[PDB]
């Protein structure tokens, strides 16, 4: 088997109001993301003959 | 495998864990940078 | 880990696999090679 990594989707920030500038909302929100993986395999094909 | 006389403990000892990272097709952005910029220095 | 903002795909990428094989204690052999050998060249 072979495994590779797949990058997640896109994020989005937040528009803050000028009112909330003093508080901790000025930072905005948290953008998160978890990776993923895929796998590959093989099958067997064969043939024979006699002389 | 689990076919011949000797085996392997688990599938993780049958895999190559590559660090290659790939990404699908992303939506293009057109409105981000089509209008000219107006610099500012105050409210 | 599943604690920060970004996470890994699975525990396969949080793990190190070692090619080291270790064995427990095995019973000692005594009678196998304590008698003299009588070679033969017939039935």
């Amino acid at each position: 088997i072979l495994t590779m990594l797949v990058e997640p989707d896109a994020g989005r920030a937040t528009w803050v109001a000028a009112s909330a500038y003093g508080s901790d909302n000025t930072t905005g929100s948290e953008v998160t993301g978890a990776l993923t993986e895929i796998h590959f395999s093989t099958y067997k094909l064969a043939a024979k003959s006699f002389i | 495998n689990q076919s011949s006389s000797v085996e392997v403990s688990s599938e993780s000892y049958e895999t190559i864990f590559s660090q290659r990272i790939i990404r699908d097709l992303q939506k293009e952005l057109v409105v981000g940078a089509l209008f000219e910029e107006l610099p500012m220095s105050s409210k």
